[PDB]
C-alpha cells in the first residue's frame, strides 16, 4: 500500500516500522520463524466451511532446523514485492539445507501436515527416516 | 581512595582558598597552597597542583591531550548521551567535563553538586566556588572519567 | 568423555549381613571399570553446568536413605552403574576400549544385581529403583551372549 | 495388597509345583522350566509394583477431583526491563502490549513479550516495563544482562538491559509440593485464622513467599514472588480474590517488603589437596547464591540449613566446612526477607 500515513495527534509509537504496514518476524531458528510467519496470516484466512479454517486441517507442527548454527533473524514480511506467501516461505526455508513439502499426516490420519525439517542427508537424520 | 580523599579535603578547605582566582589558561609557576599571595589558576592547573601535593606527579600543563593517551584514566560514560537519572550513580572524585570542545572541567561532589571556577572570560576576579548542577546540567556533555594509581607504572 | 560431557549428578554419584536363597556376590571390578573409574576420578572429563531428567535411576537412589540404611548395598549399586556406564561408552565412541571386557565380568553383574534386588524387596520404599533394575537384568544377558560374537566381528 | 518380591513368588510357585510328583526337582539356571517360572514371577512382580503405583495415582486423582484443587501447570517467567533512549523524549510516545524482546546471546534464544501498554512521558529518559516469557520452564530463568535488543526497528532506543535475574520461571509442581498445598487447604477451611489467611493469600499461583503479621486490632499481609518484588496488580488481584477468607470485623492490609542484606564468609577444606582453584569456588558461590535467593519471608537463615544445602556435594570431596563470621542463627523481621548480598568464599 503506497499512500497511507496513519498518523496520530501528538502521539506516536516507539518501535519503528509502525503506522506503515511493515511487519518484522524474529526468531533464532526456522521453526521459530515459520511459526510466526504461518500464525500471522492463517487464522484470518476465512472460508465458508460449515464446521473451522486451514489451522484445524493443517497441523504445521513438529518443525525443526539447525538451531545451533543459525543466529537470530530479522526476516522482513515484504522481502518480495507483492509476492505470495510461498515466495516468502522459500526465503525462510533456506533451501537446500531444509526440506519443505506438503504430505499426508500418517500419525493423525484424516488431515494434512506442513513439514519443515533439516535435510535427511545427515547420517543420524538419515537413519531417523522410516524404512519401507 | 586517593581521589575521594582529595576531593573531600578540597571541599573542606574550599572556603579558605579564596586567594585562588579564575583565568582562561592560568599556568603559574608558584604553588597556590604554598603561598598566601593571590594567584590565577584554571581547573586543569588546579587539579595538577592538587594531585602534585601527594606522591603522584602527572604532567604539566595537563591540557585536554593528557586524557587521550597517557592511560591515567578510564572512561565511565561516553560523550553524546545525557541522562539525568544516572547522575546519582556517580561517586565523589569523578571528573566532570563542560563545553562542546572541552572548554572546562570539574570535580564531582555529592548531593548533586560540582566544584569549578565560573566567570566572565577576560580574566574574571571571581574566586573558586561550588555551584549546583541543575543550571549547568545543560552543558555537561556526558563525558566522565576516573582515576587509577595502583596499576600505573 | 572424549566426545560429549556428562551430568554433574552422575559424576558426583559415580566417583564415590543379609542373605538370598538364590544368589551370592563377589565384588570384582571389571578390567574396563578399573581404567574408566580412574578417568572419572580425575578432572580430565568435560561436564555440564546444569541438570535435567529428574526421572533417572540415579536421583531415585539419592532420594532414598539407602546410603545410611544400607551402605553395603549402596556400594553394590555404584558398582553396577560403573560397569553399566562403561559398556555404554565404548559402542558409541572410542572402540579401542574393546577387548577389555569378558563375559565373566558381565555375568557377575547379574549376580550382584539380583543379590541387591532381593534386599531391595524387603523395604518397599525402594520400589521405584527395584522396577528399574529388573529391566536391566534381562538387558545384560543379551550382551553376554553377543559379546564374544561381537568382539570377533569387530 | 502388598509387594511380593520375585524370589518369594518363584519359591511359592515351585513349592506348589512339586506337590504330587518328584520328576521336576532340577532347577539349575540352564533349565527351561526355571526360566519360564522366573519370567512369570518377574511379570507378577512388575504387576504388583505397577498396581501399587497406579493406586497411589488414583488416590492423588481422587484428591484432585473431590475438592477441585487442580495441580498448578507450567508457570510463565517474567520480570522488568529498562529502555534507554538516545536523547530525552520529545512526544508522549507509546509501546503497545505484545511488543517482542529478544536476547542477542546464542545461548538464550528465548523470546519475551509484553502484556499491558505503556506511554512514555515527554522529556523522560528511561522507563521500566514488564515482559512475560512465551516459553515456560527453566529456560526463562536467564542470567543478568541477557536481553540486549528489542528485535524491532528501535529507532529511538539505544540498548535494553535487565538489572535483575528471572526466578519465577519454574517447572511443574512435584507431588510433595501438591501435598503441602493440600494440607494447608484442608487446614484452611475455617476462616479467621492465620493458617487460613496463609492459604487465602497463597491461592494466587504467582505468589511463592507469604507471611502474615498480627497485632491487637489490625492484620497485615507480607507476600512477594520468587524475584522478591511486590506489584500493584498482584495486590489488587489479592484483594479481589481474598474476599472469601478475610476476617469480617478486622481490617486487612496487603503491603510491605524489604530486602535484608547479609555477607556470608565460609572456609572449606577440600579433601583433595589438588584441584583447589577458583573455578570450583565460582561454582560454590553460585550454589550458595541459588540457595540464599530461594528463601522467602516466612523462612529464616539457619546455619545448619546452610550447611546441609552446601554439603549436598559429595562428602568425599568437601571434608569440612566452617563459618568465620556466622556463629548464631539470624532472626528475620516479619516484613523483611534475608537474601545473599556480596559473597566471599576462599579455601583458607
Amino acid at each position: 500500500i503506497q499512500e497511507v500515513q496513519a498518523v496520530l495527534p501528538e502521539v506516536g509509537w516507539l518501535i519503528d516500522g509502525d503506522g506503515d504496514n511493515e511487519v518484522k518476524f524474529t526468531g533464532s531458528s526456522a521453526h521459530e520463524v515459520m511459526t510466526g510467519i504461518i500464525r500471522r496470516f492463517i487464522p484470518y484466512m476465512k472460508y465458508n466451511y460449515t464446521e473451522n479454517t486451514i489451522d484445524n486441517y493443517l497441523d504445521y507442527d513438529d518443525l525443526s532446523s539447525w538451531d545451533e548454527f543459525e543466529k537470530l533473524t530479522e526476516v522482513s514480511a515484504f522481502t518480495n514485492f507483492d509476492g505470495s506467501l510461498k515466495q516468502l516461505m522459500d526465503m525462510v526455508t533456506a533451501r537446500p539445507f531444509n526440506e519443505l513439502f506438503f504430505k499426508n499426516s500418517e500419525k493423525t490420519p484424516g488431515k494434512a501436515q506442513l513439514v519443515l525439517r533439516k535435510t535427511p542427508f545427515n547420517p543420524t537424520e538419515w537413519r531417523a527416516l522410516d524404512m519401507i | 581512595p586517593l581521589s575521594t580523599i582529595l576531593a573531600l579535603d578540597l571541599n573542606d578547605n574550599l572556603k579558605s582558598l579564596s586567594n585562588i582566582k579564575y583565568m582562561f589558561k592560568g599556568a603559574p609557576k608558584e604553588n597556590p597552597f604554598g603561598t598566601d599571595k593571590d594567584v590565577y589558576i584554571d581547573t586543569y592547573n588546579l587539579l595538577y597542583w592538587l594531585y602534585l601535593g601527594e606522591d603522584e606527579e602527572l604532567a604539566y600543563p595537563m591540557n585536554i591531550n593528557y586524557f587521550f593517551t597517557e592511560g591515567r584514566f578510564f572512561t565511565i560514560f561516553g560523550k553524546g548521551h545525557k541522562y539525568k537519572v544516572d547522575v546519582s550513580k556517580f561517586i565523589v572524585g569523578d571528573i566532570l567535563f563542560f563545553g562542546r570542545s572541552d572548554t572546562n572541567i570539574g570535580i564531582y561532589v555529592g548531593d548533586g553538586e560540582f566544584i569549578s571556577m565560573m566567570g566572565k572570560f577576560p580574566k574574571d576576579e571571581t574566586p573558586i566556588g561550588k555551584y549546583k548542577l541543575d543550571d549547568y546540567w545543560n552543558e555537561f556533555n556526558g563525558r566522565v572519567m576516573r582515576f587509577d594509581e595502583e596499576v600505573y607504572i | 568423555n572424549n566426545f560429549i560431557p556428562q551430568p554433574q549428578g552422575l559424576l558426583r554419584f559415580l566417583n564415590t549381613s543379609f542373605v538370598s536363597k538364590f544368589y551370592t556376590p563377589q565384588l570384582q571390578l571389571s578390567e574396563l571399570a578399573k581404567k574408566v573409574l580412574t578417568n572419572i576420578k580425575t578432572d580430565d572429563i568435560p561436564v555440564l553446568e546444569r541438570e535435567f531428567n529428574d526421572n533417572t535411576i540415579i536421583h531415585k537412589a539419592n532420594d532414598t536413605l539407602l546410603k545410611v540404611q544400607a551402605p553395603r548395598m549402596y556400594m553394590i549399586l555404584q558398582s553396577i552403574v560403573l560397569e553399566a556406564y562403561a559398556i555404554v561408552n565404548c559402542f558409541v565412541e572410542n572402540p579401542s576400549s574393546l577387548k577389555y571386557l569378558t563375559e565373566e565380568d558381565v555375568s557377575i553383574t547379574r549376580e550382584n544385581l539380583n543379590y541387591v534386588a532381593d534386599y531391595l524387596g524387603n523395604y518397599d520404599d525402594y520400589n521405584s529403583v527395584v522396577l528399574d533394575l529388573r529391566d536391566l537384568d534381562l538387558c545384560f544377558s543379551a550382551i553376554e551372549l553377543q559379546l564374544p560374537l561381537i568382539k570377533k566381528e569387530a | 495388597m502388598k509387594t511380593r518380591k520375585l524370589t518369594n513368588i518363584l519359591s511359592k510357585l515351585i513349592d506348589k509345583t512339586m506337590a504330587g510328583t518328584s520328576k521336576i526337582t532340577d532347577f539349575t539356571p540352564g533349565s527351561a522350566s526355571r526360566s519360564l517360572l522366573e519370567a512369570v514371577s518377574l511379570e507378577i512382580e512388575q504387576f504388583y509394583i505397577l498396581t501399587k503405583e497406579n493406586i497411589d495415582w488414583g488416590i492423588q486423582e481422587g484428591i484432585i477431583e473431590a475438592f477441585d484443587f487442580q495441580k498448578r501447570q507450567s508457570k510463565r517467567a517474567y520480570g522488568d526491563v529498562t529502555i534507554q533512549f538516545y536523547q530525552p523524549l520529545d512526544m508522549r510516545m507509546y509501546i503497545p502490549a505484545g511488543t517482542t524482546f529478544t536476547s542477542t546471546r546464542q545461548e538464550y534464544p528465548q523470546q519475551f513479550e509484553t502484556l499491558v501498554d505503556y506511554y512514555a512521558e515527554p522529556d523522560s529518559t528511561e522507563i521500566v516495563v514488564e515482559v512475560y516469557c512465551k516459553e515456560t520452564g527453566v529456560a526463562g530463568n536467564v542470567p543478568e544482562g541477557t536481553i540486549n535488543t528489542i528485535a524491532s526497528g528501535s529507532s529511538l532506543i539505544r540498548s535494553v538491559n535487565n538489572e535483575y535475574s528471572f526466578n519465577t520461571g519454574t517447572k511443574e509442581e512435584s507431588q510433595e509440593d501438591f501435598k503441602r498445598r493440600f494440607h494447608s487447604f484442608v487446614e484452611s477451611r475455617g476462616r479467621a485464622t492465620n493458617k487460613s489467611v496463609r492459604y487465602g493469600a497463597l491461592q494466587i499461583p504467582d505468589v511463592e513467599g507469604v507471611y502474615v503479621y498480627e497485632e491487637t486490632g489490625h492484620i497485615t499481609v507480607f507476600a512477594h514472588d520468587r524475584n522478591g518484588n511486590l506489584s500493584d496488580t498482584l495486590k489488587e488481584d489479592i484483594i479481589d480474590a481474598l474476599q472469601d477468607y478475610r476476617p469480617s470485623g478486622i481490617m486487612l492490609d496487603v503491603t510491605g517488603v524489604e530486602k535484608e542484606e547479609v555477607n556470608v564468609s565460609a572456609t572449606v577444606t577440600i579433601s583433595n589437596k589438588s584441584r583447589i582453584g577458583d573455578t570450583l569456588q565460582k561454582h560454590i558461590e553460585s550454589v550458595i547464591r541459588s540457595y540464599l535467593n530461594n528463601l522467602k519471608t516466612s523462612d529464616d537463615l539457619i546455619i545448619t540449613d546452610l550447611i546441609q544445602a552446601i554439603m549436598n556435594i559429595d562428602d568425599v570431596l568437601i571434608y569440612d566446612v566452617s563459618f568465620d563470621n556466622l556463629d548464631e542463627n539470624i532472626i528475620v523481621p516479619p516484613q523483611g526477607i534475608i537474601r545473599a548480598g556480596e559473597i566471599k568464599v576462599e579455601l583458607k
